[PDB]
RNA sequence: UUGACCUCAAAUCAGGUAGGAGUACCCGCUGAACUUAAGCAUAUCAAUAAGCGGAGGAAAAGAAACCAACCGGGAUUGCCUUAGUAACGGCGAGUGAAGCGGCAAAAGCUCAAAUUUGAAAUCUGGUACCUUCGGUGCCCGAGUUGUAAUUUGGAGAGGG
RNA sequence: GUUCUUUGUAAAGUGCCUUCGAAGAGUCGAGUUGUUUGGGAAUGCAGCUCUAAGUGGGUGGUAAAUUCCAUCUAAAGCUAA
RNA sequence: UUGACAUUGUGAAGAGACAUAGUUUC
């Protein structure tokens, strides 16, 4: 049961997986099933949008940093520079997360700036009976793009001081590497009596 | 609550309670708080003078 | 499809193209890998060398995208700009305007060394760069900028 | 559980389609086809948008 | 309130006023029958802060279940079959004693619904527990907003498939990495991993 | 903090301009109270020490608070509940048989 | 002598509820061996079959004692991926998840612990009438060993 | 959409000053045993013994002691897609 | 079957340490 020159395969059917198959035939049904559902619940919704109000928000780790992406909910704090509360912005169609903070200005500004644009680009209806009505946008996502801020221009002046890039790094790994061992050395020598 | 602000001139605590937790402690903070306490006889009897069957305190 | 098949022509055939002797029976080898050290071991070294035992050290959860670096060599760099706003920069090859191409917002985590770029200045900035990538990119002119 | 679809790269999809546009010029084609087209005028054939 | 004082007391367990208590209580509890029905919380903090209200429709309910292993039963130790299945002796019984508490009262009263329980005393041989349940079918529950969702039918006798609070415990459903093979509930997990999801268009 | 601004080396990271929030209530779940001060302290004049405490607190007086540790460690969970439990009997004795 | 109280009883006492069925899917318990390893016990089959308890139209899960280590993210569920990877393993046969990312759907919350103490403000039942999935008047009853309002950590509370 | 009663000397939101800020125990946790997991000086679960704290507690995938840091807030509860 | 821990409490005599006051253990 080894022979010829092949791939080592790793095929995990030892279990009763016959069993376990799912085969999605229904890849078309729930797909218009998806379909009507949004329909009709954009109808069940009145004019509201079928979706929310999403910060701006930067992605993650190490990998995905470098994109920013829409977040859950908008911070008491975001809120709140955006002049209304946390319970009323709920019933408006924004989202709000009592668990994000906000450690960065650039972000804080942009869902600040998000907030004003959508409470200009939105009218909500009197509570008493008159509903004038204002034909849905279906969207929020796609009237309040989330887009890649600018960090820079195409061209500018070469400044070299000729510090080497490179060599910065090597150094600044090093400073790191040794600097639990600099610090037993510098305990160590205040021991001097 | 009211032993703890002081507000208590007498504080009759039963000798009954079942769950006598409810209770123990009130010697002790009655004392620490201050407040004159006696342990009476008859949980019931407090019940009757504040119209309820049994009062535990009154 | 089921006519193109070999099992077409081997009916009346009595064997099914199995052999008479050896025949087509249920797992004379045994079943999957077993084996690796007795009977199928002549295949197994030559195939594969180094199968059997571990080497190194173990990781626990260790989550890719901890060491998520691409590569991005000298080779292309200039691919980076799309072309028409290329062919712009290449002639004017100069200082106070030279093209910033950020890797990092290209997809790319370190710059190496593959060869040939052309003299003209260049403002890189990435999150690592080989020593010769940079050297090159001195060499015409242009610097690294070092981002995170 | 056995392969019902069959998946095909999306260009050459085109390629297939725009190859069997280009035929139905081509009377010889379309004429080898079936399609009683001697006694039309002129192929492609192409009508009023009024139709 | 009185409140505060019974939950800072019972934290002392091994204090000379709480051994006593302890050791008294102990004796009656094993004196009356093994499920019998308790006249009010004895620790009315404990029964407070776990959903008890002290109105019509609440019921409180003391249970003995047998300390120990869960010996398999097998007759004569036979376990006929792989040696790491030959086990009789160290077994364990993945449910805690508190939920076949719950479980042969939940029985018991069979109208009630079960809403939590908690530990009181135990011997060598018992442990001892307090369940306090819920009748749906009165008025005051039926009404009362808060607690009229335990009269959906979806609740029917949640300590035999364990969502009271121990058996979330014993379900191990909790979140995070700790937690993976058995939180969206071990089984379903499972079986999301073993199934082969086979699309139309083969990926 | 203050990042660096490159991506190695010791405060590594990118350079933005910070906020430092509001603080969570939720992050005081630990904090005393003058609540529960007093009822702690109440409640343990009214119940008193239990048969590992006492046998802790003359472990100490006779052994010090290292032999203290070492068997309050087997006692409770582990070494730092056992430090700050010699510790919360040293200010038993202090305070009282002293003081 | 009489009247309560605590706890425990009995009624063909007034009104209710539980059982059994089904069980494709769902929540649990319990639990194999054939098989694979070319033999075999650890392993595998499999946290599978059979056995037991319990629900629904879905069940369960769910507003973080989470993930992370980033410029951080932000209930749960699911799909695409992560990945046949990290890891487990007579490190043999074999096994094998998670975080990030895209998409589907989106939704949030309430108690315990607080003196209403210038007024238990709360509630089941009976009963009469009424505009009866209920309301109101009145009486038994519950309940201070705590029933309402108030507050739930994102807070929030007492003052001014 | 209409239309009858105004619920109210009721209920709710927001800015500043000040004082506070109650937050779940035979639990968390530890040892040991058995089972289970990819979880590896121990992933979860359960038995028995031990059993906390309040600038505490939990987690941070290699045991331990020390020093810091990050991150949540358990041992009670409801909830559509 | 044997040991330890738990169920496990009250006296008294005698051994046992801070090293010949009594909290403690057999
Ligand atoms: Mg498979
Ligand atoms: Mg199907
Ligand atoms: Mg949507
Ligand atoms: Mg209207
Ligand atoms: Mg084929
Ligand atoms: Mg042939
Ligand atoms: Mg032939
Ligand atoms: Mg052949
Ligand atoms: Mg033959
Ligand atoms: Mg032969
Ligand atoms: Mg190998
Ligand atoms: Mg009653
Ligand atoms: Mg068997
Ligand atoms: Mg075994
Ligand atoms: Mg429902
Ligand atoms: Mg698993
Ligand atoms: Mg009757
Ligand atoms: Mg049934
Ligand atoms: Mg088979
Ligand atoms: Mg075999
Ligand atoms: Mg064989
Ligand atoms: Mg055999
Ligand atoms: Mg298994
Ligand atoms: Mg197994
Ligand atoms: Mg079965
Ligand atoms: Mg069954
Ligand atoms: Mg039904
Ligand atoms: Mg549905
Ligand atoms: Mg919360
Ligand atoms: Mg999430
Ligand atoms: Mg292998
Ligand atoms: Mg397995
Ligand atoms: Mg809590
Ligand atoms: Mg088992
Ligand atoms: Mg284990
Ligand atoms: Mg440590
Ligand atoms: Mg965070
Ligand atoms: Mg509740
Ligand atoms: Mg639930």
């Amino acid at each position: 049961a080894i022979s010829k020159n092949l791939p080592i395969l790793k095929n995990h059917f030892r279990k009763h997986w016959q069993e376990r198959v799912k085969v999605h035939f229904d890849q078309a049904g729930k797909k218009v099933s998806r379909r009507n559902a949004r329909a009709t619940r954009a109808a069940k919704i009145a004019p509201r949008p079928l979706d929310l109000l999403r910060p701006v928000v930067r992605a993650p780790t190490v990998k995905y940093n470098r994109k920013v992406r829409a977040g859950r909910g908008f911070t008491l704090a975001e809120v709140k520079a955006a002049g209304l509360t946390a319970a009323y912005a709920r019933t408006i169609g924004i989202a709000v997360d009592h668990r994000r903070q906000n450690r960065n200005q650039e972000i804080f500004d942009a869902n600040v700036q998000r907030l004003k644009e959508y409470q200009s680009k939105i009218i909500v209806f009197p509570r008493n009976g008159k509903a004038p009505e204002a034909e849905q946008v279906l969207s929020a996502a796609a009237t309040f793009p989330i887009a890649q801020p600018a960090t820079d221009v195409e061209a500018r002046a070469v400044q070299d001081n000729g510090e080497s890039a490179f060599r910065t790094l090597r150094l600044a790994r090093s400073e790191k590497k040794f600097r639990g061992i600099r610090e037993k050395r510098a305990r160590e020598k205040a021991e001097a009596e | 609550a009211l032993i703890e602000n002081k507000k208590a001139k007498l504080v009759l605590i039963a000798n009954d309670v079942d769950p006598i937790e409810l209770v123990v402690f009130l010697p002790a903070l009655c004392k620490k708080m201050g407040v004159p306490y006696a342990i009476v006889k008859g949980k019931a009897r407090l019940g009757t003078l504040v119209n309820q069957k049994t009062s535990a305190v009154a | 499809p089921s006519r193109f098949t070999k099992t077409r022509k081997h009916r009346g055939h009595v064997s099914a193209g199995k052999g008479r002797i050896g025949k087509h029976r249920k797992h004379p080898g045994g079943r999957g890998m077993a084996g690796g050290q007795h009977h199928h071991r002549i295949n197994m070294d030559k195939y594969h060398p180094g199968y059997f035992g571990k080497v190194g050290m173990r990781y626990f959860h260790k989550q890719q995208a901890h060491f998520w670096k691409p590569v991005l060599n000298l080779d292309k760099l200039w691919t980076l700009i799309p072309e028409d706003k290329r062919d712009q920069y290449l002639k004017s090859a100069s200082k106070e305007t030279a093209p910033v191409i950020d890797t990092l917002a290209a997809g790319y985590g370190k710059i190496l060394g593959k060869g040939r770029i052309p003299n003209v200045p260049v403002i890189v900035k990435a999150r690592f760069v080989s020593k010769l990538a940079e050297e090159k990119i001195r060499a015409a002119g242009g610097v690294v900028e070092l981002i995170a | 559980w056995r392969k019902w679809n069959v998946k095909v790269n999306h260009n050459e999809k085109r390629y297939a389609t725009a190859s069997a546009i280009a035929a139905t010029a081509v009377a010889s084609l379309v004429l080898a086809r079936g399609h009683r087209v001697e006694k039309i005028p002129e192929i492609p054939l192409v009508v009023s948008t009024d139709l | 309130g009185a409140y505060k004082y019974l939950e800072e007391l019972q934290r002392k367990k091994q204090s000379d006023v709480l051994r006593f208590l302890q050791r008294v209580r102990v004796w009656e509890y094993r004196q009356k029958n093994v499920i019998h029905r308790a006249a009010r919380p004895t620790r009315p903090d404990k029964a407070r802060r776990l959903g008890y209200k002290a109105k019509q429709g609440f019921v409180i309910y003391r249970v003995r279940v047998r300390r120990g292993n869960r010996k398999r039963p097998v007759p004569k130790g036979a376990t006929y079959g792989k040696p790491t299945n030959q086990g009789v002796n160290e077994l364990k019984y993945q449910r805690s004693l508190r939920a076949t508490a719950e479980e042969r009262v939940g029985r018991r009263a069979a109208n009630l619904r079960v809403l939590n329980s908690y530990w009181v005393n135990q011997d060598s041989t018992y442990k001892y527990f307090e369940v306090i349940l819920v009748d749906p079918q009165h008025k005051a529950i039926r009404r009362d907003a808060r607690y009229n969702w335990i009269c959906d039918p979806v609740h029917k006798h949640r300590e035999a498939r364990g969502l009271t609070a121990t058996g979330k415990k014993s379900r191990g459903i909790n979140k995070g990495h700790k937690f993976n093979n058995t939180k969206a509930g071990r089984r379903k997990t499972w079986k999301r991993q073993n199934t082969l999801s086979l699309w139309r268009y083969r990926k | 903090t203050v990042k660096t601004g490159i991506a190695i080396g010791l405060n590594k990271g990118k350079k933005v301009t910070s906020m430092t929030p509001a603080p969570k209530i939720s992050y005081k779940k630990g904090a005393a109270s003058n609540r529960t001060k007093f009822v702690r302290s109440l409640v343990r004049e009214i119940a008193g020490l239990s048969p590992y405490e006492r046998r802790l607190i003359d472990l100490i007086r006779n052994s010090g608070e290292k032999r203290a540790r070492k068997v309050a460690k087997k006692r409770l969970g582990s070494f730092t509940r056992a430090k700050a439990k010699v510790e919360e009997m040293n200010n038993i004795i202090a305070a009282s048989r002293r003081h």
